[PDB]
């Protein structure tokens, strides 16, 4: 169709992707176990 | 009222011809923008 | 906002006040094609406003 | 939209554009320094945040038309930086 | 100063104001307004203006 609109969405792509990997987790694994607390006394 | 007849002159004359008068010159009016910047 | 607002407001208007003059012309039709010339702004101006 | 559907005006279309269009420039602008006005001045004690705000744009809207219709850009950009080359 | 005696803010920013903040805010909407301006224009002189 017409060039400039559409590189112009792509561009949007540039950032906001880029934007999310300067500011999302890097970590591994994700949550994966579901979660538990743990009580801990001591008579010694 | 003048109020209509005012305005019809500033904005053809005075405003209009004025501004074929800047656009013809450039260089002038660019060193202007350039010391606004300054 | 209230200036960024009645500017939105004016061109609309007054576009059609000289569409209705510039070639003598009240009716509806006059409207339609003075967004012609107006709205390829409208659009384009919201989205560097923002 | 002169310089394409209609003619090229290669200086006759920006010139014959504000032939046609300084009324809605000078009309908001006016009406919008005189918005802020009361906030400027005029108000000097129940928010003197009022004064803050209307003072840089007041100050702004001076030079926003009164040199944006006329001396510096909008009419010498589109030129330069249009046509002059590609 | 002397040994075992260091320091710590508080509490002092730790991320506010003109910038620091303000550029980088500024920057983008750059990058962006000239964008847009070619969404409804196309050409390389246009968004300059």
């Amino acid at each position: 169709d017409r060039p400039i609109f559409a590189w112009v969405i792509a561009i949007i792509i540039m950032l906001a992707g880029g934007l999310a990997i300067l500011k999302l987790p890097v970590a591994q694994y994700p949550t994966i176990a579901p979660p538990a607390v743990t009580i801990s006394a001591s008579y010694p | 009222f003048g109020w209509f007849n005012r305005m019809f002159e500033k904005s053809t004359h005075h405003y209009t011809d004025s501004v074929g008068g800047i656009l013809r010159s450039t260089g002038r009016y660019l060193v202007l923008y350039l010391i606004i910047v300054v | 906002a209230i200036g960024l607002l009645v500017d939105d407001a004016i061109v609309v208007v007054e576009n059609v006040e000289r569409v209705m003059a510039e070639e003598g012309l009240p009716p509806k039709e006059a409207t339609r094609k003075s967004m012609g010339q107006i709205q390829g702004a409208l659009v384009g101006i919201a989205m560097v406003l923002s | 939209d002169l310089m394409d559907k209609e003619g090229k005006g290669l200086i006759e279309a920006t010139l014959d554009a504000v032939r046609m269009r300084l009324r809605p420039i000078l009309m908001t602008s006016l009406a919008f320094i005189l918005g802020v006005m009361p906030l400027v001045i005029s108000t000097g004690a129940g928010s003197g945040a009022q004064n803050a705000v209307g003072t840089g744009v007041m100050g702004g809207m001076v030079t926003a038309t009164v040199l944006a219709i006329f001396f510096v850009p909008v009419f010498f950009v589109v030129v330069r930086r249009r046509f002059s080359r590609k | 100063l002397p040994t075992g005696v260091g320091y710590d803010w508080t509490g002092s920013y730790q991320e506010r104001l003109s910038g620091n903040q303000a550029p980088s805010l500024y920057a983008i909407s750059l990058i962006v307004v000239f964008l847009c301006l070619a969404a409804l224009y196309e050409s390389w002189s246009i968004p300059f203006s």
